C-alpha cells in the first residue's frame, strides 16, 4: 500500500509512488518508521537529477509513528515548503498537497514537487 | 563530488 506520491509540476520527472509494508512498519520500534531521500545522487530514493546546486542528499521525508510525513532539509542551498524556506536540519510536518521546491540555477529557476498523501494508508491501522 | 553555493 502506498504512503504518498510525488508529482513534478514541470513534469521532467514522472510521478513516483512511495510505499511501505504495514507489517514491517508496526514491527519497527523507532518513532521514525521509514525514510526516503531526495537528491542529486542517484543512490537516493528519488533522483532530483544531475543538477549541481542540488545537494547529493538534499532532503528526506520521514514516516512518523502517527502515520504522518515530515520534511528534513539537509542541503547546502536550502529547501522550500510552500514557498517558504524551511530551517535546515529541522523536521516540518507535510500536509496534503504541499509543494516542495529546490533551486537549480543562480538565475532563480526551480524544481518543484507536490506531495499527494494517501489517506487510505494512514487509516489502515488494519 | 561537492555542491556550489548561492
Amino acid at each position: 500500500n502506498i504512503v504518498f506520491r510525488v508529482i513534478s509540476t514541470t513534469g521532467q520527472i514522472p510521478i513516483r509512488d512511495f510505499s511501505a509494508d504495514i507489517s514491517q512498519v508496526l514491527k519497527e520500534k523507532r518513532s521514525i518508521k521509514k525514510v526516503w531521500t531526495f537528491g542529486r545522487n542517484p543512490a537516493c530514493d528519488y533522483h532530483l537529477g544531475n543538477i549541481l546546486p542540488v545537494s547529493n542528499k538534499h532532503f528526506q521525508i520521514l514516516l512518523g509513528e502517527d502515520g504522518n510525513l515530515l520534511l528534513n532539509d539537509i542541503s547546502t542551498n536550502g529547501t522550500w515548503l510552500n514557498g517558504q524556506k524551511v530551517e535546515k536540519n529541522s523536521y516540518q510536518l507535510l500536509s496534503q498537497g504541499d509543494e516542495i521546491t529546490v533551486r537549480t540555477d543562480p538565475t532563480g529557476t526551480i524544481l518543484s514537487l507536490v506531495i499527494f498523501i494517501n489517506d487510505k494508508f494512514k487509516q489502515s491501522l488494519e | 563530488l561537492p555542491t556550489p553555493p548561492l
